[PDB]
């Protein structure tokens, strides 16, 4: 991974995201959304992540 | 000093019913593992201050 001064950016488009899996993925420290309650992400349409 | 005896009603299953009044005070399971009363990953109090 890149440094922290030098984050990496990567844009993705087209694909279709299976959060559920990263969801129940209990080795992430913290997993903690703002806008959206993390339950429901696989129910919602975007575009541009 | 900080006034934190005001709580709110945080999570929950469904929404409430008009002029409903719920008191239960339950850990609260966010993902696909069961609590048993342990306030730990995916398990919240509902109630915040």
């Amino acid at each position: 991974f890149a440094s922290v001064y030098a984050w990496n950016r990567k844009r993705i488009s087209n694909c279709v995201a299976d959060y559920s899996v990263l969801y129940n993925s209990a080795s992430f420290s913290t997993f903690k959304c703002y806008g959206v309650s993390p339950t429901k992400l696989n129910d919602l349409c975007f575009t541009n992540v | 000093g900080g006034n934190y005896n005001y709580r709110y009603r945080l999570f929950r299953k469904s929404n409430l019913k008009p002029f409903e009044r719920d008191i239960s005070t339950e850990i609260y399971q966010a993902g696909s593992t069961p609590c048993n009363g342990v306030q730990g990953f995916n398990c919240y109090f509902p109630l915040q201050s």
